[PDB]
């Protein structure tokens, strides 16, 4: 293939134009392909943090990405004009806006949950809006309210900064695995938020689980938070036979129908499709007649608010508050019924969004951006971590201890150069804050970065000129506080080998740093953490007896998807190979008795059961019997009506 | 789909234990109910009581030896406490028909009255 | 004679290795591989 | 260490492969772990790039080693590719094993230093084949730790590619050819006679 | 998977031959001849379609180096120049006497002249021919144990 | 000791009191009573009370007429050719109705009618049969004449082919699988060849031409059931014959541990929970005191929350039983020697939230992988008599290499603690 | 025409028991028209479909659930595959197919050539037979251009032909009677002999002088390769006519790039094919000069399967009375057609995201799947998963689903499609043809 040769570096000098989704990762020309293609998947599959901060060593090319995103945040695309703002909760609440160059109105509704997938989600940090109140005037770049990934002022962040260490704890680093200090993993955080939506029918009733019967709370309120796991649950309920079921609704039964959810509840909406003239005298369906009253009070107040802006002779009304305002104004006519999957149900329906904040836990992932994925194995109090106690910062204490091993073995050499940039301006911010006044405490800062990127120079020196003494002062205590953040690009304009060597080379006042108990140097930088979707809740199954297939064998079955139960009941099949290799062992009639009393013989599982269940504990003897398998019926069916039998001797 | 089968077999279970204590107890032998059980069939009005009583440690099954087990403990139970008459009607047989009465308001009058 | 491994199977003398491999239309259908004549025993054959 | 093996089989022929001694070697397996990673915590084990800069100063033939490029004023084949490369790597391998450094008790043992993949880190890379296994006439003559040029960027990326393809088809088909032979290699048996 | 996750291969040497040594120092994908005034004496029926490109692959040749003249067995195939190609269609065309006349003089000194393509010695090949053994019927049929 | 197969004979088990008459399996917005559906021969979809067992088969009577048997159809097609084009009626006529005779370009014998190929077929073998290629089969079917010819074909139970008659507002809608079509269409043909009552030379242009359609689809029922149910991969042959789906077993992660023997494990608190779940309440009953209704109740407490009664149940259990508790691992798939191990409990996590399953190093290099995020399967063992042959698999058995009889090289030091020792042995 | 009906309404209170959807979902209201004419009927039919509207500028709303739409990358046409030239089209997907042949001349010079066929309704049918029924013999010769060039002469003729012209103008065999005569400076180009192999392929032994002129001659061979029953070999070969000048439609003319002059009609496109075809065969297949992107067409395309299926069984129909059939294609249009159809097929991709970070991840992201896709996992095509000089500067190379390679990628943010070419990523073919 000798196509190469059209391609010519002459004119693909100092632009980025050829690639993509790799102009977040910085000094993309020393990693391999192989490595490099897993970061493009690991950007797609990261959860949100909820402390997240702008990365250190920033690539200048983030801050357009979160710009050109938006899937996060939502400004105001004209000069607007508050008209009104009405409540609909104790959160959330809708606003109505007119514009003041076209006349046209629209609507702003704030809330406090979005639902990206069915598990996944975020809380909206929701602040200038709520500020903005009796008809202020909002400009054409204010933010209204945006995600936790972005700051104040707009600059984008993923991820967190750790202290790191290249280190061995005890072989618990084997392969791909990292322990972490109890510090960090406060510092690092997630969120969850789900939907479920429980259903009610005219013979079920609600358990009285929250409260006495002077309040009977079925479901808890709009601001509380569940307990013990357990949403609601519902009790069928016969004509013939009740006087003997519902002495006692204070307790759970044996045949009851629960609903699992954790966290905490934000938001609920209620449909009903029974007359309220026969929902007004039921004393057990109280709770609901208070919130579906409270709700078509919200309903009536829009239809008294504008409904003077819409049905008069302007009706200059966007399409989005059209259909609102339709849709609000459904509900409190007569004689409406809803349908759901193109069914009309007898019973109401409500929805529940609940939210919940999940920590850091064992068994989930965590990635650098170089890929050096690794896995959480164990954390352990700050204490016994390697710490520093013979320099001059004594203190400093390593975060996360990765692998050593297989660093070189992996072909990627940028994690080196990060950890020691980071190193290089820990020395240097030290060397500065030891002394030094603001006169020249900038020039000891503009050396060092001459030496690291060229382009950054100039703007560092346009920036502190620009600043009056208080600021700069305020600048530098910031930097001294935090520490220089050093920029370089990803393919063109960056550190190599000759520049390291320079910079080693000219500060001959640099030696590693000496822990307690190690009797090896060491060095401790800063690195880019980003967790990721993977966790070990979201595929943990067991199983003990679930719902049977209609055949008789057992087989999957769909309880999990509507938050009837905590684990996925599934079972694990054995495999083509997994019979043979059991059978490896020249024993064969343990395997078909395994096989004939776990998941073939109705009759055969039944006895084990109850030999199991009654008899002794401790030991255990049981004695299978003998009877016909189902499996050997269906096939004998099957062949005699193919038109052949199986025939012994 | 079908139901499980683990909450049955441990109800089974429970109900063969419960007969199996019932029989230790009252060191009852086969000919007790033979002299006993006089040979009559199963009324709806004895299995409703049976399931009434028995309610909250388990649940009736279906067969029937095990159903007169328990009416013979629930004789015994409820003839060694204060009541007298639910033993004497649970103990023989009943009318084929139930017989069908007015509202009784007076006799209704003096139940609803009653602090029970 | 020596036979490919997936024809030395189908060829063979056994019964229940022949039913559960592979080409059962074959098999069932028509007699090129003869299977109405294979009574070997086998350590599978429990599970027919 | 190597030994070792040749001590363990040496111990259980003479003891007549008992039951008795194979609980035994059992034992010896995880307390000779267990005291093994005391040792690594209290010495540690680190991985530097500041300890390859230091060695340069002091040994005056690794400079040359770590900027070089290949010359282009010679015809050269596809065969003296490969000979400059290996010449170059054999070389590598004695002066860091030889003297002293931070990585020397990580070449010694051998174990997390792969030879031909260390090799690229430091010194040239050579040639890459491509998705039908031609060989691209287009050599990288530049080091990974040195950097990467953009027609060598578009080279790498081809090799990456193909991983990705034959992983994913290997998958596939993994197991089609072990149920042929094992379904059939099955109903051997032992009998006792001499 | 492990050993073709290698993806560095080996090369094989190749016996361009005394005469191919003497007139053409071959670099990587190319070759140049030591004195261009030779020319190259080629028949029409040394041509032959290529399996993959269908270009024309000129395998064994014997150049016109003036009055002398040695045979050539290129172990590879050689693929023609592009820039030379162009004119043979007409000026370079020789069906009058059934043997194409190629001058190098008209080619420009340090130009290519002929490019051959190599395939690397796959390591995954002898694992494959196992494989082969076992189902192709290839050697199988015709032996004894 | 030796499993054969066999041709059958459908006449001796045929049963009379059971079979199948009607064309719509849906009558007054129900399903029928003698339909393909019906639920006095077949049984009930969703209740228990009839017990009726699966092996229950329906017969479709078919009289005075007879068809070739669908079985051995591929076979006579081979014996001799040209099938397809003589068990057909294409009778001509002229303007008045006298037959014209085409049979010039067709053979002697073409285009005679099924009910006439029975009565010579003994005849018309001899004709078309090749002596040098297809011996072996001229020879079986001299062997087994009787069964050429059938006269009932079988319909097996509804309880592999469901069918639902789930109703919406937009109208009732009938699902089922595919192969219910043919089976309603052979019961309709026979329906109606029956009607004539009275004594009459039946026209040949209005039966004949049935009979033969009706044999078409009778062929194309068998490659149906073989086609969909036993030959494919998801097919009932390969995935609950040799391979099956089974109870009492979880999955889990991987996750390192250190300081405890090769062959000790810890398992998350959650799962140990609920694999040895009826144990559990055997234990519980005794100790407390109370029926085995008011035990689960309690169990279902102790397992939402993390607490402190149920643990002190659990840890004597993995202590005085005999053997200890033990399990099956291995990872999916299995290729390699080792793969499936036999381990034991040792250890229970005071964790509530973590989920992970913690061994040891040196047993990782066994299953051939590593901590990157594999999913392994865990099947618990119960009966003490079967655990005795299972202790072959333990990894004790496998120190001892099968290759060549010398300490196995898996079970060995590898990746850091290679390193570890050569830093203290030097 | 059709057009886009207003949808903007206050609700006025009522009582007659209206039902409403839980789920919230945004449609929009498309209204077509059609007249439909007869001798006396001259009925006129509105319909009306419903369609997702573009909520946010990124994504659908239906049901409640929310839907990405995803660019679709496809080669513009007249491209290459194995033994064969092929064309893309709306429905009808147009294929040259070449096959060698040998001919012997006068004196008995052997010469192996190549024979050109329209792999169309199943069959195998020489390219020239066409415009010998369309415009005839003497007009297939003017409208190619080569009618000073070809000539045929009959047995007195040859008789007498020109001794001293022989080397000049080669002289092929016709019949046992009849000859060709062309000329050996035509002959010269291998793409003007393509002509000369499939006109010498097109004729059999049997011929005679006066039905050369007859355009019935060969429609009726025509026929006779459609059709085997004599009675109608004449009636079904016109059908296959006006079917052959309906294959090509408005969007294919309007997509091609070649110029005026050979875009009037199918023969046009036939002909500027033919004449370049060596050109053609010789051009690659992974340059990303001659491919572009799809977003609305792969989206509209169980409209247009409907109305073939519609279309094909009213073309079929005999003896019978037109007006009810041609009703009975516009009498079923549902409402909920095209998002049933869509959403059923899973022609959307579910929006399973869970980061913010949304331009690299979804916005700008590409397959190769879907419908009219020769890319196939079970086809098992590795040259189409690999990657190409081109892909450079307008393409990412690094971005690859793990799942299954090739298959996904995501467009360089840089990247300036030219304005006003219809989402072509050059303004001229990989082979300038020029």
């Amino acid at each position: 293939m000798d196509d190469i040769s059209v391609i010519k570096n002459e004119d693909y000098e100092g632009s980025h134009r050829f690639l993509a989704e790799e102009l977040l990762m910085p000094n993309a020309n020393k990693t391999d392909g192989n490595r490099s293609t897993m970061f493009c998947s690991h950007l797609a599959q990261a959860v949100t943090l909820q402390k997240a901060e702008p990365p250190l060593v920033y690539t200048n090319f983030e801050n357009q990405v979160g710009k050109y995103s938006t899937a996060g945040y939502r400004k105001a695309n004209s000069n607007y004009k508050v008209i009104e703002k009405i409540y609909k909760n104790d959160y959330n609440y809708v606003l109505i806006v007119q514009d003041q160059e076209t006349g046209e109105y629209t609507l702003f509704e704030r809330a406090e949950c979005e639902f990206l997938t069915e598990h996944y989600g975020f809380q909206w940090d929701n602040d200038k809006i709520d500020s903005l109140k009796k008809d202020d005037t909002i400009e054409k770049d204010t933010v209204l309210y945006k995600n936790t990934c972005y700051d104040e002022n707009m600059n984008f962040g993923y991820g967190v900064n750790l202290n790191a260490a290249y280190f061995s704890y005890k072989n618990e680093t084997l392969e791909d695995a990292i322990v972490i200090s109890e510090s960090a993993a406060k510092k690092l955080g997630t969120f969850s938020v789900n939907k479920v939506k429980v259903s009610v029918n005219t013979n079920d009733i609600l358990l009285n689980l929250y409260g006495d019967n002077e309040n009977y709370k079925g479901f808890p309120d709009i601001g509380e938070h569940i307990k013990n796991q357990i949403i609601a649950s519902r009790r069928r309920f016969d004509y013939n036979t009740a006087l003997y079921e519902l002495k006692n609704l204070n307790e759970m039964r044996d045949s009851d129908t629960p609903f699992f959810a954790d966290g905490k509840i934000v938001d609920i909406e209620i449909f009903s499709n029974v007359p309220e003239e026969e929902l007004k005298v039921q004393k057990y369906n109280e709770q609901v007649l208070y919130y579906i009253n409270k709700q078509k009070e919200f309903s009536n107040n829009v239809y008294q608010k504008l409904k003077k802006i819409v049905e008069g002779k302007d009706n200059n009304v966007s399409d989005k508050l059209l259909h609102f305002y339709n849709n609000c104004k459904m509900r409190i006519d007569e004689n409406i019924s809803y349908t759901y999957q193109n069914s009309k149900f007898s019973g109401f329906i409500m929805e529940f969004t609940i939210l919940e904040e999940e920590p850091l836990n064992k068994g989930s992932k965590i990635t650098g951006r170089y890929g050096n994925k690794g896995v959480i194995s164990k954390i352990l109090p700050d204490d016994q971590m390697p710490t520093v106690a013979e320099g001059r910062f004594k203190g400093l204490k390593a975060d996360i201890c990765l692998n050593p091993l297989g660093v070189f073995n992996r072909l990627n050499p940028s994690q080196l150069i990060e950890q020691e940039l980071n190193w290089i301006a820990k020395f240097i911010r030290k060397d500065m804050e030891e002394a030094g006044s603001n006169e020249e405490k900038v020039s000891i800062l503009l050396d060092f970065l001459n030496r690291v990127n060229k382009e950054e120079t100039e703007l560092m020196e346009e920036f502190i000129n620009s600043l009056n003494k208080t600021e700069l002062e305020e600048f530098l205590n910031d930097i001294i506080e935090n520490g220089i953040p050093i920029c370089q690009k990803p393919f063109f304009g960056n550190i190599g080998l000759d520049e390291l060597w320079e910079l080693y080379n000219h500060y001959d006042h640099i030696d590693y740093f000496k822990c307690e108990g190690i009797s090896t140097p060491l060095i401790i930088g800063e690195i880019y953490m980003v967790r990721l979707k993977h966790e070990p809740h979201s595929k943990f199954s067991a199983r003990s007896t679930s719902f049977m297939n209609l055949r008789g064998l057992p087989a999957k079955s769909k309880n999990f998807k509507e938050h009837k139960d905590l684990y996925s009941k599934t079972p694990v099949r054995i495999g083509n190979m997994e019979i043979s290799n059991l059978s490896l062992t020249n024993e064969m009639g343990s395997i078909m008795d395994m096989l004939n009393s776990y998941s073939n013989n109705e009759t055969n599982r039944r006895e084990l059961i109850m030999q199991l269940l009654t008899g002794n504990p401790f030991d255990t003897n049981i004695d299978l019997s003998d009877v016909e398998s189902g499996t050997s019926k269906i096939l004998k069916s099957l062949f005699t009506c193919l038109g052949l039998s199986i025939d012994d001797v | 789909l079908r139901n499980d089968q683990g909450n049955s077999i441990i109800n089974e279970c429970s109900i063969k234990q419960e007969i199996a204590k019932i029989k230790k107890k009252y060191n009852v032998t086969d000919e007790v109910m033979k002299e006993f059980i006089n040979g009559r069939e199963l009324n709806s009005i004895q299995i409703y009581l049976v399931k009434i009583y028995y309610s909250n440690k388990f649940k009736v099954n279906s067969n029937k030896n095990d159903i007169f087990y328990l009416l013979y403990g629930m004789t015994r139970e409820l003839g060694e406490m204060n009541f007298s008459i639910i033993p004497e009607i649970l103990s023989c047989a009943i009318a084929p028909n139930v017989r069908k009465m007015n509202n009784r308001k007076k006799l209704v009058d003096k139940i609803i009255h009653s602090d029970k | 004679e020596i036979f490919r491994i997936t024809d030395a199977n189908l060829k063979g003398d056994s019964l229940s290795r022949s039913l559960l491999f592979e080409q059962v239309k074959k098999q069932l259908t028509t007699l090129d591989y003869d299977t109405f004549n294979k009574t070997k025993s086998s350590i599978l054959d429990k599970l027919l | 260490l190597k030994e070792y093996q040749n001590y363990y089989t040496t111990l259980l022929e003479h003891f007549g492969y008992s039951n008795e001694i194979k609980s035994i070697i059992k034992d010896v397996i995880s307390e000779l772990a267990i005291f093994s990673g005391d040792i690594n915590v209290t010495f540690g084990n680190t991985v530097s790039i500041k300890s390859l800069i230091d060695l340069g100063n002091k040994v005056k033939r690794f400079r040359e080693l770590l900027h070089y490029r290949l010359p282009n004023d010679e015809a050269l084949e596809f065969n003296d590719i490969e000979a400059i490369i290996k010449k170059n790597l054999d070389e590598i391998m004695k002066i860091l094993s030889e003297t002293d450094n931070m990585l020397r008790y990580y070449i010694d043992s051998g174990a997390g230093i792969n030879s031909k993949q260390f090799g690229q880190v430091l010194s040239l890379v050579g040639s890459k084949p491509d998705l039908f296994g031609k060989i691209i006439p287009y050599p990288i003559n530049t080091s990974f730790l040195r950097g990467l040029d953009v027609r060598s960027f578009y080279i790498n990326a081809l090799g990456a590619r193909k991983a990705l393809i034959t992983n994913y088809q290997q998958v596939r088909n993994s197991g089609y050819l072990t149920r042929k032979i094992s379904m059939l290699l099955m109903d051997t048996k032992l009998i006792d006679l001499d | 998977l492990s050993a073709k996750h290698l993806l560095e291969t080996r090369s094989s040497k190749i016996d361009w031959g005394t005469n191919f040594e003497e007139n053409f120092i071959v670099n990587r994908n190319l070759i140049y001849p030591k004195v261009y005034n030779g020319t190259v004496i080629i028949k029409e029926d040394d041509f032959k379609e290529d399996e993959e490109t269908e270009e024309q692959v000129f395998d064994t040749f014997t150049l016109k180096s003036g009055n002398r003249f040695i045979s050539i067995s290129s172990p590879m195939r050689l693929f023609l120049n592009k820039d030379l190609k162009k004119q043979l269609d007409e000026s370079f065309y020789n069906i009058e006497e059934m043997q194409f006349e190629i001058p190098l003089n008209k080619l420009d000194e340090g130009d290519s002249f002929a490019t051959f393509i190599m395939d690397n010695n796959e390591l995954s090949k002898p694992l494959r021919e196992i494989k082969d053994l076992i189902e192709t019927n290839k050697y199988i049929k015709d032996h004894n144990v | 000791m030796g499993k054969k197969l066999s041709l059958i004979d459908f006449n001796e088990i045929y049963n009379e009191e059971n079979l199948i008459t009607r064309a719509n399996p849906i009558e007054n917005h129900e399903f029928s009573d003698d339909g393909i559906y019906s639920e006095r021969i077949f049984g009930s979809y969703n209740e228990d009370d009839d017990d009726k067992d699966i092996d229950t088969i329906g017969w479709i009577n078919i009289e005075p007429y007879y068809i070739i048997n669908p079985i051995l159809f591929t076979i006579i097609k081979k014996c001799i050719p040209s099938i397809n084009k003589i068990i057909n009626y294409q009778q001509s006529i002229d303007q008045n109705g006298e037959n014209i005779d085409l049979t010039e370009e067709i053979g002697e014998d073409d285009y005679i009618g099924l009910v006439k190929f029975k009565d010579n077929f003994d005849d018309l073998l001899e004709k078309y049969t090749d002596k040098k290629k297809y011996q072996k089969e001229y020879d079986f079917l001299i062997e087994n004449h009787d069964k050429i010819f059938i006269n009932k074909l079988p319909v097996f139970s509804h309880k592999l082919r469901p069918a639902t008659l789930l109703t919406g507002s937009k109208g009732k809608v009938l699902a089922f699988d595919e192969i219910n079509n043919y089976y309603n269409f052979v019961i309709e043909y026979i329906n109606q060849i029956n009607e004539g009552v009275v004594s009459d030379d039946s026209i040949d242009l209005l039966l004949l031409p049935l009979l033969y359609n009706m044999q078409f689809y009778a062929n194309n029922i068998l490659t149906r059931i073989i086609s969909e149910y036993l030959r494919g991969k998801k097919g009932f042959l390969r995935k609950n014959i040799m391979g099956s789906r089974i109870n009492f077993s979880a999955r889990n992660v991987i996750t390192p541990l250190i300081g405890h023997p090769i062959d000790e494990v810890a398992m998350p608190y959650k799962t140990f929970a609920e694999l040895y779940k009826f144990q559990l309440i055997n234990l519980i009953s005794k100790v407390k005191g109370i029926n085995y209704n008011e035990a689960l109740k309690f169990w279902e407490k102790g397992i939402l929350g993390f607490n402190q009664e149920l643990y002190n149940y659990m840890e004597e259990l993995i202590t005085k039983t005999k053997g200890g508790c033990t399990f099956l691992l291995n990872r999916n798939p299995t290729i390699s020697i080792g793969s499936i191990l036999y381990l034991k409990i040792g250890l229970i996590k005071k964790d509530y939230k973590d989920l992970t399953l913690g061994i040891s190093n040196n047993l990782l290099s066994a299953l051939s992988g590593d901590y990157d995020g594999d999913v392994l399967n865990i099947i618990p063992v119960f009966d003490n008599k079967m655990k005795e042959h299972f202790s072959l698999l333990s990894p004790q058995n496998f120190l001892v290499d099968r290759n060549n009889g010398r300490f196995n090289g898996d079970f060995d030091l590898q990746k850091d603690q290679i390193l570890g020792i050569f830093i203290l042995n030097n | 025409g059709s057009s886009v009906e207003p949808i903007n309404k206050v609700y006025k209170f009522n009582k007659e028991e209206k039902t409403s959807d839980i789920e919230r979902s945004e449609l929009q209201l498309i209204k077509m028209s059609f007249l439909i004419e007869k001798d006396d009927k001259k009925e006129e039919i509105n319909k009306f479909i419903y369609f997702p509207k573009l909520i946010d500028s990124q994504y659908f709303i239906i049901n409640g659930n929310r839907y990405y739409p995803i660019y679709q990358l496809l080669d513009s046409g007249t491209y290459r595959t194995n033994k064969a030239l092929t064309l893309k089209t709306l429905l009808m997907p147009i294929v040259l197919r070449e096959k060698k042949e040998t001919f012997d001349d006068i004196n008995g010079e052997t010469h192996t050539m190549l024979n050109v066929d329209l792999d169309l309704f199943k069959s195998k049918v020489p390219f020239l037979i066409y415009f010998f029924s369309k415009f005839g013999f003497e007009g297939t010769l003017e409208y190619f251009g080569l009618q000073d060039l070809i000539h045929v002469l009959m047995k007195e003729d040859l008789d007498q032909l020109d001794e001293d012209e022989i080397n000049d103008n080669v002289i092929f065999m016709i019949t046992k009677n009849i000859s060709l005569v062309v000329d050996k400076n035509f002959f010269s180009n291998k793409n003007n002999q393509i002509i000369i192999a499939t006109l010498l392929n097109c004729f059999n032994t049997r011929i005679k002088i006066d039905k050369i002129y007859e355009k019935d001659y060969w429609v009726k061979k025509l026929g006779g390769y459609f059709t085997t029953n004599n009675s109608n070999k004449q009636e079904k070969g016109e059908g296959i006519i006006l079917s052959f000048e309906r294959i090509l439609d408005e969007w294919t003319k309007k997509i091609l790039r070649t110029e005026e002059k050979n875009k009037e009609d199918i023969y046009s496109v036939v002909r500027w094919m033919i004449n370049n075809y060596l050109a053609l065969v010789k051009q690659d297949n992974m340059n990303l000069a001659n491919k572009r992107i799809r977003l609305y067409e792969y989206l509209l395309h169980p409209l247009l399967i409907k109305f073939s299926k519609g279309t094909y069984r009213v073309l079929n129909n005999r003896n019978s009375n037109k007006f009810e059939k041609i009703k009975t294609i516009f009498s079923n249009i549902q409402e909920g057609f095209l998002v049933k159809k869509i959403i059923n097929n899973e022609l959307l991709r579910y929006d399973n995201s869970v980061n913010s970070i949304s331009l690299f991840t979804l916005i700008l992201r590409y397959t190769q799947s879907g419908p009219q896709s020769p890319f196939s996992s079970n086809s098992t095509n590795n040259k189409l998963r690999g990657l190409h000089p081109s892909y450079l500067g307008r393409l990412g190379l690094t971005s690859t689903s793990a799942g299954d390679p090739g298959a996904s990628g995501s467009l360089t943010p840089f990247l300036e499609l030219p304005e006003n070419s219809y989402m072509h990523f050059t303004e001229e073919p990989e082979i300038n043809l020029n």
